């Protein structure tokens, strides 16, 4: 994905993790067509939500930009305001 | 064994199928009509928190692992439970073709 979309992940990945409930945001992001099941079971098997979300986010950062959007999106739909704040500088397109 | 239309379908529809499920009265049916197997049944009942949500979303996750009928027979079990709507939103969809 771009420089800026990468680095505004990289910059927030920790604020993220340790907030961000996977579940719901893989559910948005495989309906989006940006995220396989078995990339969803390797998150979801990791034994804390820390892990789980890390992986997400580990899994994104070499995903193209619409992934970014998809994302920002399910933080949104799911409640995560400030963190989708966060992300705004990275890309935002759609809501 | 289940086609990649059928595996697309159930990824596209995600969202609605975990927000829509109704799986309480859907054990016996996946099980009377042989859709999973008893212990994969157990396994989705007992997946995650439990949740409504959780148990939905596994058993759509399996149901990829199900073989060609999965989907027709998963729709023969959501009608059998009354669930109409969700049943008709993915005839529709296998349908148009």
């Amino acid at each position: 994905m771009d420089a800026k979309a990468r680095n505004c992940l990289l910059q927030h990945r920790e604020a993220l993790e340790k907030d961000i409930k996977t579940s719901y945001i893989m559910d948005h992001m495989i309906s989006d067509g940006f995220l396989t099941i078995s990339e969803e079971e390797k998150v979801r098997n990791e034994p804390t939500q820390q892990q789980r979300a890390a992986m997400l986010i580990k899994m994104i950062l070499k995903k193209d930009n619409d992934s970014y959007v998809s994302f920002y999106n399910a933080l949104l739909h799911e409640g995560y305001k400030d963190l989708a704040a966060l992300l705004h500088d990275g890309i935002p397109v759609v809501s | 064994s289940m086609d990649e239309a059928d595996r697309r379908l159930l990824r596209r529809c995600r969202l609605r199928l975990v927000e829509e499920l109704q799986v309480d009265q859907l054990w016996d049916v996946l099980l009377s009509r042989e859709l999973f197997r008893p212990h994969m049944i157990e396994d989705i009942q007992r997946a995650g928190s439990g949740s409504r949500r959780d148990q939905a979303r596994q058993l759509i996750i399996d149901l990829e692992t199900r073989g060609s009928q999965a989907l027709p027979l998963f729709i023969s079990c959501l009608e059998d439970t009354g669930q109409d709507m969700l049943a008709s939103f993915l005839r529709t969809n296998r349908q148009a073709g």
